[PDB]
């Protein structure tokens, strides 16, 4: 009579990498690296995100008429950007602290979009009709809905002076700009006065503006520039406009909320009718694996990424069927 | 291996042997047949269920982490992000890669210690009564029912029950 | 006769944790992380922390008449500034590059506060007794007390220009201030020049600073504004003040000199008669141990801050006395 | 454990052996008493005593590291800072965690190892002038007096001394 | 007959270390520190580095005359500058985004300087002789290579507007200079408007400069200053100056091309006829090893840099040859 | 060592066996002599070299990094762009040095693995025909020449062979 003593082993092809030897053939094993994606863009703990289609973060809060009115509220969970943004700063010039602007919207969850100045009641003995071919619509000549070109009324613009008191409990995101013609001749016909200035404040914002004029090459068939400025008044304060000319004056701001765990991305998949814990620009991960090499990028509660192609841990014996 | 058991002084593994990583196989008169060993099979899995739980633990939440950018006037603000971004993907790729490897290294090592300690059991159990005929076998002196194999099997070889017998076939 | 092989027992409760078990009682282990402090603020190897008390940087350094004045030359380990700092910038205003001079201060471990230009000396044919409500002590309104605010004399603001010359051996931090009135009247009240100007020069410093005028929300029932501005004259050189109206000129600069492990924190606790290594806002950490759990902001010689609850190293053996 | 010493076929732990991590138990006519073995238990002191003092060293002093502040409009420097300081917390915590774990679980195998040592030592130096009554014991076929167990503990065990009696007890 | 199991000794006398001991003598061992250079500068991957010599990046993209000339058209695989650069920036002033300049010139492979406005054709009815003294050359009072001081003709400073059109097909980076005289005198002598103004612009850059006359103390032995700015034509674009005064107008422009692994670096060594994959500051580095202790700052394919003083592997066994 | 072997009951090396890491050493009338067992030291030289390769590799090439200038104002970035590349180093440094001590303590293990494995075979082999004589060594009971010391190092020892003359040997 005898007795032996023995291991396991099966038909298992696992093979996993030690520190002594490569390609161990394991009977049984456990993969740590999510490679896996569905390919969509999906709900973010049940939260929509916000995707600009044809515009970006600029010509969506500037207001690019040649992209989609959104809703007038909307809160989503994360910003998508399509690689191929057409529709930005219509008009040539400079965004001023954009990118720091880009950061502020990385955390804001909510918008509500309101008429902070009413277009035929804020800006009296002063002509709002001011439309451009840089920023065409349906073919016709055309401008930004969230903002205003104040230019001169029967040969003469008088000196506004207006002001908002934040009553909306949140912080309101204000944008205008202001205008740069490429000479004195059009300052004249536009705006009246050669030494105009146009001056910001609140209780911790302040700034005047001056124009330059000089020519400039043709951007959009444009001489002249436009610089968007912003700010953000927070809850009971007052922001004060005071200008002579050039003023490009704001029409409607964005109240705003902040959220947690948000973010902007620039993806090419598409929305589907699905929900997920964790978002790429490649698709959403359904996995609760450690690591992941799909996409570095991740918004929610995702696995770390690394350059891994495998990363499997053993968990059987070596196989030895023979 | 580390300790010379798997793939060592036992060739290969059973495939007959579904119920378990380490058992027994016998042979008597009644017949013969395999048997996993469960306690040493359990102590293995939750020896293992705990490191892979450890390593997938100590992994904690990644949470959200995207891309900033910068105008033409913040190069290096975009260099120095850029450094961060990679220099943590490096140190956390190696920390993966690394872990992985000494884990399955160590997994490998604890199997086979499993296993020889099963065997030098087994083997002190028996004492003289069995002979080592090699590739993790004994054959016994004397006659071992499926009574004697289960006697065997769960720690409890009654040695002068047949010493006796085991020195008259000694000779 | 028998002789046995085996091994230690104790009555030890210790547990640690291995790759494949956890809770394993063994005889004897080493608490590698620190949890205990001492709740205190003490001596940073022998020299004691700079207490702005109910002021900040910014209000001890323009000299807030809110708060206990220090004395003249003061050396420091660390500066501690209370959470609830009600005392700082008294007249609403932006203090340009605050952050840069905290990250300056940072290093420094000794000042000598001295009279860069005296007040009944410096600035003849002007009026150097502005006061304001904004910066009240004692309920009367007054004003900085390293700062002078220079207004109009017999009805005229002559034209000032002054300099100072660096032979203190070391840096010479300068702070001075531009006035923003809210309407042109007061700027001729207090100024008598519609077009004034200043302008402050050393070897590596130069700037010009043009009075802006416009109608502001109140801030601390002021509708006008005040920057402040700083700079580093470097030993041997001279900064040249030249104005003629709205400068809040200096009057008391801060002779500073250069170490090594200070920082900034924000702490609750109190100073008392001890000395320590390691300082944290929450108190002091008297350890030779490699990590703690208690802060990560820290101060001298310290352990490493990390997460974890417990980090116990197994010395003895696994604790079987049954 | 890995060696199958600790928690193996030396089921439980001295509490009467105060002097030493390892050591024997002997009985004799004379009596019986605990005693450490003293250069198995020293080496492993040594040995453990590197190992903390290398974790202690590998990690350098911490000195000076405070926030910074930033305005209204460095929100992207902000969360760079926060993230540099957020990552480096996370590689240091999973470092210090690892690190014990795998400090502790190898502490435990050169317990086990230095245990199952010395009972192979002990094993060698008798052969078959004692017979292995399990739990780590030997019982001896010959008189073994304090001065034979002192021979045994110090590594001078003669065998050719006591080799006649053993082999005429043994039979 | 007896036969014996053993393992292997030799001479060996290579220690490692253990996290149970210290200084173990093994038969065999791997270093992996790579401690050894060759204290030359070498080529990188066949291609010769850009000394600057005397200079640094400042003095040799403005012109400094110090500085021996370098041929029209250079390439390189990283920039040297020298620890006693005494030769930069020869007259007093600001260089505003150097640091983003030299940052920008870290991924540059290679220039051409070429002429973007001719001395004697581009700036008619102005001077273009302007030298002084705190650019010296030669003993006598000079001026920078790549700029020209333009300064009134017969008593008069006419408004001069030229432009340059990139049909390099590469980006063209253009410095040019704003200069500050002391006081209203030698302006007037020097640009006979006391209302000067200068401006820059392209398609993305747009920038006005005002002169402000101040007295300031002597750098260099002067008291005006020169602020130096630069920008990025891209290709096809198109920069135009327009200025009546303070203008130090381009001379020449320079071609750039992009490339990777490139850097800048302070280094003492020489070069010499050798080329490697590796370059430090001390020396170039020929080594497979995985880590190095030479320098933290490396140029192309290099170890990573540690502070250790030993890293060696251990290969054979325990050598015990008693 | 973990396993007893090396500075174990088997006390010291052999300068005289120059073809390998482990082997044996003979004597018998034909004359005495050392020979290394090529399987067990290529088996080693693989495992070693293939960590040594592995430790090489998860080091990635590191390309051009250089240091950043920041003007007098940018004093935080500064700071930060320092903090960023210390503790990138620290954290690099630690890991090269851990990795460093943790594979020198494996690689010596596993050497004294090797060699008790290889002990363990021939005293399997060999079963009662040979006594072990200790340090590593076995004494024969029966006339082994050099074809029987070429099957007992290469595991093709025949113990029927030898069986009758060991035991009347062994009496
Ligand atoms: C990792 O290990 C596995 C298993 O050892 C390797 O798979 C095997 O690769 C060998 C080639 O080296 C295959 O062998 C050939 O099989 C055919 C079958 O008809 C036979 O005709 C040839 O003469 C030759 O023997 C083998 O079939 C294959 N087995 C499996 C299950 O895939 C694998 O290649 C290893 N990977 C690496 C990267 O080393
Ligand atoms: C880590 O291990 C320790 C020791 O094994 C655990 O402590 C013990 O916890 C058990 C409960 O699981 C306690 O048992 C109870 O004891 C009372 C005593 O009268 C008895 O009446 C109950 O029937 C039950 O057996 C045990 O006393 C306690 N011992 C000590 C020394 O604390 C501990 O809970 C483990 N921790 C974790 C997180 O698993
Ligand atoms: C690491 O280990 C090596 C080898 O054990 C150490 O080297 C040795 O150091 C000892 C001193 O502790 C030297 O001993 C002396 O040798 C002279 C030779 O004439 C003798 O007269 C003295 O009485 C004393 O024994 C020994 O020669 C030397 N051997 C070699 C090969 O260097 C080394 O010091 C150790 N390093 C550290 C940091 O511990
Ligand atoms: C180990 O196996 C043996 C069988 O060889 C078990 O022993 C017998 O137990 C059954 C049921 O309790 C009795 O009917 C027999 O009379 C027993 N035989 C002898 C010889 O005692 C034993 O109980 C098993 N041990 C454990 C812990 O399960
Ligand atoms: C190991 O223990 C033995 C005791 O059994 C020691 O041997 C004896 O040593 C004493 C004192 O040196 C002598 O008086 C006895 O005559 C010795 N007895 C025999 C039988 O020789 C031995 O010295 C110890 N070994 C070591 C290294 O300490
Ligand atoms: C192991 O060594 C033995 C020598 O002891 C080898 O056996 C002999 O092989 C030679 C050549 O093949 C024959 O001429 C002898 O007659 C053999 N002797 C016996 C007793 O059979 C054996 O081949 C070796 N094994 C391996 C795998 O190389
Ligand atoms: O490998 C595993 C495993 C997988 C994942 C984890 Cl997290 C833990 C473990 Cl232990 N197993 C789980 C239990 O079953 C074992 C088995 C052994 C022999 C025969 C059949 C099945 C195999
Ligand atoms: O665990 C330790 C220890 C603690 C800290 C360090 Cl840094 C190193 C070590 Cl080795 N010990 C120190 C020496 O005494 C040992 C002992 C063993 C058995 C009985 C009584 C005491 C126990
Ligand atoms: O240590 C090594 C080694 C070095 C570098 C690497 Cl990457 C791998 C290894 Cl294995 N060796 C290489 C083969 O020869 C071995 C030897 C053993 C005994 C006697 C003489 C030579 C020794
Ligand atoms: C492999 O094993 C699985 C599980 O027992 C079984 O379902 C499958 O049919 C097997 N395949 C082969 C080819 O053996
Ligand atoms: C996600 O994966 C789990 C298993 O990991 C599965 O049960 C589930 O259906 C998948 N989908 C969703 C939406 O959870
Ligand atoms: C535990 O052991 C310590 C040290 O020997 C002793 O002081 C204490 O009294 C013991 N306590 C108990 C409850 O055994
Ligand atoms: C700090 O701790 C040590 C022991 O770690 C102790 O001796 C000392 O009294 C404590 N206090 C001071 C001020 O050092
Ligand atoms: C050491 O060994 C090497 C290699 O065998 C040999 O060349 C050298 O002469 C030896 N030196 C000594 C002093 O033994
Ligand atoms: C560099 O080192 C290698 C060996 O590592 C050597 O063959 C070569 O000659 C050295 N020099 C060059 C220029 O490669």
């Amino acid at each position: 009579d005898t007795i032996c003593i023995g291991y396991h082993a099966n038909n298992s092809t696992d093979t996993v990498d030690t520190v002594l030897e490569k390609n161990v053939t394991v009977t049984h094993s456990v993969n740590l690296l999510e490679d896996s994606h569905n390919g969509k863009l999906c709900r973010l703990k049940g939260i929509a995100p916000l995707q600009l289609g044809k515009c970006n973060i600029a010509g969506w809060l500037l207001g690019n008429p040649e992209c989609d009115p959104l809703l007038p509220v909307r809160s989503w969970s994360y910003i998508v950007e399509t690689p191929n943004s057409e529709n930005g700063i219509c008009y040539p010039g400079d965004f001023i602290d954009y990118e720091e602007l880009r950061e502020q919207l990385s955390s804001v969850s909510s918008f509500e979009r309101f008429e902070i100045f009413p277009k035929e009641s804020s800006w009296p003995n002063h002509n709002t009709n001011g439309v451009t071919a840089a920023c065409s619509h349906e073919g016709k000549s055309s401008f930004y809905r969230n903002l205003l070109w104040l230019t001169e009324k029967e040969g003469s613009y008088p000196k506004l002076k207006n002001s908002y008191v934040n009553k909306k409990g949140k912080e309101v995101l204000v944008l205008w700009g202001i205008h740069h013609p490429p000479n004195s001749k059009e300052q004249q016909n536009l705006y009246q006065n050669e030494n105009a200035y146009v001056s910001v404040v609140t209780s911790n914002y302040n700034r005047r503006f001056t124009p330059e004029i000089a020519e400039r090459p043709k951007v959009r068939d444009q001489a002249g520039r436009m610089n968007y400025y912003w700010t953000l008044l927070k809850p009971g304060d007052t922001i004060i406009f005071e200008a002579n000319g050039n003023l490009i004056a704001p029409m409607y701001a964005f109240a705003l909320s902040r959220g947690f765990g948000s973010g902007i991305i620039t993806s090419n998949a598409s929305m589907h009718e699905c929900n997920t814990k964790c978002q790429t620009p490649l698709g959403a991960i359904n996995s609760s694996l450690p690591y992941q090499n799909i996409h570095p990028v991740t918004i929610g509660e995702c696995p770390k990424y690394v350059r891994s192609a495998k990363l499997r841990m053993v968990t059987g014996l070596r196989n030895i069927p023979s | 291996g580390l300790f010379g058991a798997i793939a060592g002084f036992i060739e290969g593994g059973w495939t007959g042997m579904i119920d378990g990583w380490y058992g027994y196989h016998h042979q008597n008169e009644q017949g013969s047949g395999y048997a996993a060993d469960q306690k040493s099979t359990q102590n293995a899995i939750n020896g293992i269920t705990n490191k892979v739980n450890t390593v997938i633990e100590k992994m904690n939440i990644q949470f959200t982490a995207v891309g900033k950018e910068f105008n033409k006037l913040e190069k290096r603000m975009e260099n120095l992000n850029k450094k961060v971004d990679d220099g943590f993907l490096d140190i956390w790729t190696y920390n993966a890669e690394l872990l992985v490897l000494l884990e399955n290294e160590r997994t490998l090592d604890f199997h086979d210690s499993n296993v020889k300690n099963l065997y030098e059991k087994v083997k002190s159990q028996l004492k003289n009564n069995a002979k080592e005929i090699g590739n993790g076998c004994f054959e016994f002196y004397h006659k071992c029912d499926n009574e004697c194999m289960e006697s065997v099997r769960n720690g409890t070889y009654d040695y002068p029950k047949y010493s006796e017998e085991s020195k008259l076939n000694r000779e």
